[PDB]
């Protein structure tokens, strides 16, 4: 089964695109996730930042399946979230100071590690092929999918694998795709 | 407060979920 | 030849449109023996008639709680109808008279929601023939919980609690 975004695990207002790798925001945040999740290991992918009109944003990132998918991305206990405005990273909703915020024609990485037994898990983001720094360490426990969070019709195209534009030089990881 | 002709549908904002 | 069916959906878009003139004859505001202020009914009203809408400004159900928290930490109160399992009606800064109307376990009314044009609008019917001078009321359907709202609505089988 190819890795795509979901058919049905998505918020219906989203736009998504015929080959399911496009997705178009519709008014107040909304989140789509991805078809696969995985639990142990290294994985990745990017997302390319189609066009982001003026007051748009975007939160990206990983999620559990019981994350809301009528709220933005880091809303909850189960996701995690990297917002284009001001690069803020979010969990359960609570917005801290992680990296320079991401625009239109950027590309984004995103690297989680689940390691096997215990092993710390976290969360790097990249832009531009750029490490920003650890996001998050010892996330809650479960199978964590991309998730896509888009606030007033921007478009974001999500790559799984198994070649990225800016692959990672200083980590060791899975695309998605090879799930 | 403000008294309603119709429906007015919010316009939401991108930190309405957010905890200031 | 094609045979036809009769749609439902064509006079109730028409008697919506019609409402907000209709209403304003119909009903008024005064003071309940239930609670507060009240709706009452100002002209003989007959049954299945719309009496008025419970306009509001539409916000999504997934915003209920922070909302629920704002507003019952500031201590301004509930007026907030559910529509549908996306959408709700926020009346308590923005409404019209409909936010007057009381609850009842023996109402006169009941509240449904219609499509009309591609919207939803939560609407007031007469459950039965209700006399000038009347209060007017609906089931308000709140969702039960534990250690308890009381009701007043004074009527018996009155189920002694709005929740
Ligand atoms: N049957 C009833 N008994 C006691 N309180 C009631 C009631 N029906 C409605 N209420 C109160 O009225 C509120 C709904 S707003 C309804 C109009 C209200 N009487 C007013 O003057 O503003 C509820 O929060 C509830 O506290
Ligand atoms: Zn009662």
């Amino acid at each position: 089964s190819r890795v795509l975004l979901a058919l049905h695990d998505r918020a219906p207002q989203l736009k998504i695109s015929d080959d399911r790798l496009t997705v178009v925001g519709e008014k107040g945040y909304s989140m789509v996730r991805a078809s696969h999740g995985v639990r142990k290991g290294a994985w990745y992918f990017e997302i390319t930042v189609d066009e982001m009109p003026p007051d748009t944003a975007a939160r990206l990132g990983w999620s559990q399946p019981l994350g809301n998918l009528q709220a933005p991305l880091g809303y909850d206990k189960f996701s995690y979230s990297w917002r284009s405005k001001k690069g803020t990273k979010f969990h359960q909703s609570i917005g801290k100071h992680y990296s320079s915020g991401y625009g239109q024609g950027d590309v984004l990485g995103f690297y989680i590690n689940l390691p096997e037994d215990r092993g710390s898990s976290e969360i790097i983001f990249y832009k531009n092929g750029v490490n920003q720094g650890v996001a998050y360490k010892d996330i809650f426990e479960g199978v964590y999918f991309p998730a896509i969070s888009l606030y007033k019709s921007c478009t974001v195209s999500i790559n799984f694998g198994p070649c990225f534009k800016y692959p990672p030089k200083d980590l060791t990881y899975r695309p998605m795709s090879d799930m | 407060f403000k008294e309603l002709d119709e429906n007015v549908e919010y316009e939401e904002r991108e930190s309405e979920f957010d905890i200031e | 030849s094609t045979r036809r069916a009769t749609s439902l959906e064509l006079p109730m878009a028409m008697r919506f449109r019609h409402l907000k003139k209709t209403s304003k004859e119909a009903v008024g505001v005064y003071r309940s023996a239930i609670h507060g202020r009240g709706l009452f009914c100002k002209r003989n009203i007959d049954a299945g008639e719309m009496v008025i809408e419970y306009s509001g400004i539409v916000i999504r159900s997934v915003l209920t709680d922070k909302r629920e928290k704002f507003y019952d930490g500031k201590g301004i109160g509930c007026y907030m109808f559910r529509m549908d399992d996306f959408d709700v009606v926020d009346a308590t800064m923005h409404g019209n008279a409909a936010r007057f109307i009381n609850h009842s376990c023996e109402p006169n009314c009941f509240s449904r929601v219609i499509h009309v044009e591609g919207q939803k609008h939560i609407v007031i019917f007469a459950l039965r023939r209700i006399l000038r001078g009347e209060e007017l009321t609906y089931d308000y359907k709140f969702p039960i919980e534990d250690a308890k709202l009381p009701c007043n609505c004074g009527a018996k089988r009155c189920r002694r609690f709005l929740n």
